[PDB]
């Protein structure tokens, strides 16, 4: 709602975008909404980030672009690449963490040779 | 009811041949709406459905397919019909999309402003419209749609496609008669939103040559003429199955050719979704001045 430009709005007066909303989250403040979610068969691989959906049965797979509060800011990404990692690209979310798919990817890693959330799938 | 577990409608030629007067469009499900499977948007829903309607067409599919989706913005500041997109193309397709306001989106490329601003360099191969004004007597509207005709015209590959929403006053007598260009066209309407007058207008490998003659304003009466007379149940029955959802991997061939050099084999192959003719060079698509 209007709270969606609210948060969006609080993570522009920060030099810690990420800690701005994850504080604001844990807080009590409301997630950002609006988030893409897909429709999948959930009979994907599972891994954190791919070119296309790959949910489980325990996941939901949004568009990448949606989940990425960079670009849902329209602010710097913080990558030395400056690209982004999701913009383009589909992230699947545990089903148990669909309330706030924003501060779920701001608060996880994919393994980097495994390519599974870290604690969501990685067996490394 | 086999018709709810399809993606949607297709406007048959037995209303295409019909020659009647422009009607007011009275459908019968009306400011009814369907609830969204698991809280997913809309467009969503209505894209998907679009696209397994696509899956059913000869539809070209290169490697490196250019794709680009005016319209594209919605449900305040995200873009859900170019995910779809994303998810339902090849993975190496370019998608360029396009709205007037700032929208954060999965696509390759994304320009914002006036779809006039969106200069297209080198011929595509799919272009998808959603571009709708929200601006008495029911006459052809210009708009935007001046600047999608230009486009089929002069930036569409042979054997190229098309997908563009009208409504019962969105729509233009010059759109339809370029249907005839095509080897075969349709309206589609999603079940998603078949309580809508919405349709999309599809045109599937454009040939670039009239091929069928059509009185555009006669068309669009007989595409109200049809809503009339067709019961359709909102449904998207269709997406409870996804698993063959992605647009086929076809590899369809790009060829440069002359005018001189398009005959009777090519044309067939053209309209059987089997050939492109368009440059084979890195694709580039900027806004204007
Ligand atoms: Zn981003
Ligand atoms: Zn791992």
């Amino acid at each position: 709602f209007a709270s969606n430009s609210s948060v969006l709005s609080l993570v522009n007066f920060t030099v810690d975008p990420q800690k701005a909303y994850l504080d604001f989250v844990n807080a009590g403040g409301a997630p950002l909404t609006n988030c893409v979610k897909m429709l999948t068969p959930k009979t994907g691989t599972g891994i954190a980030i791919s070119v296309k959906p790959e949910s489980t049965a325990d996941q939901e797979t949004y568009g990448g672009a949606s989940v990425c509060l960079y670009c849902r800011a329209h602010i710097e990404h913080p990558d030395v690449s400056g690209v982004c990692k999701y913009k383009g690209k589909f992230v699947q979310i545990p089903a148990q963490c669909v309330r706030d798919p924003v501060g779920f990817c701001l608060s996880n890693t994919p393994c980097n040779v495994c390519q599974y959330w870290i604690g969501y799938g990685c067996n490394c | 009811a086999s018709a709810d577990w399809k993606p949607g409608h297709a406007m048959p030629s037995l209303f295409k041949v019909q020659n009647v007067n422009l009607e007011r469009c009275e459908l019968a499900n009306y400011k009814q709406s369907i609830p969204m499977p698991r809280g997913v948007h809309m467009n969503i829903a209505k894209y998907m459905q679009l696209c397994q309607y696509l899956n059913t067409c000869t539809l070209a599919v290169p490697a490196n397919m250019r794709v680009i989706h005016f319209g594209a913005g919605s449900d305040k500041g995200i873009a859900p019909g170019t995910s779809v997109l994303r998810q339902w193309l090849p993975t190496d397709a370019i998608i360029i999309d396009n709205d007037l306001n700032e929208f954060v989106s999965d696509a390759d490329i994304t320009l914002f402003g006036d779809c006039v601003t969106v200069r297209v360099g080198q011929q595509v191969d799919l272009v998808i419209s959603d571009m709708y004004d929200p601006t008495g007597s029911n006459e052809s509207k210009a708009l935007f749609f001046t600047y999608l005709c230009n486009l089929i015209n002069n930036n569409l590959a042979l054997g190229g496609s098309v997908a563009i929403k009208i409504t019962e006053h969105s729509w233009s007598v010059e759109l339809y008669e370029l249907m005839g260009k095509f080897a075969w066209w349709t309206v589609f309407c999603t079940n998603a939103n078949a309580s809508s007058s919405e349709g999309f207008l599809l045109g599937i490998n454009y040939l670039g040559t009239i091929k069928e003659n059509i009185d555009g304003g006669a068309m669009h009466a007989n595409y109200i003429f049809w809503r009339n007379s067709t019961p359709m149940n909102l449904s998207t029955y269709s997406l409870f199955d996804l698993s063959k959802f992605q647009l086929k991997l076809k590899g369809t061939p790009v060829l440069q050719l002359k005018e001189s050099q398009i005959n009777e084999l090519v044309i067939s192959l053209l309209s059987q979704g089997k050939l492109l003719i368009r440059d084979n060079d890195t694709l580039s698509v900027s806004t204007d001045v």
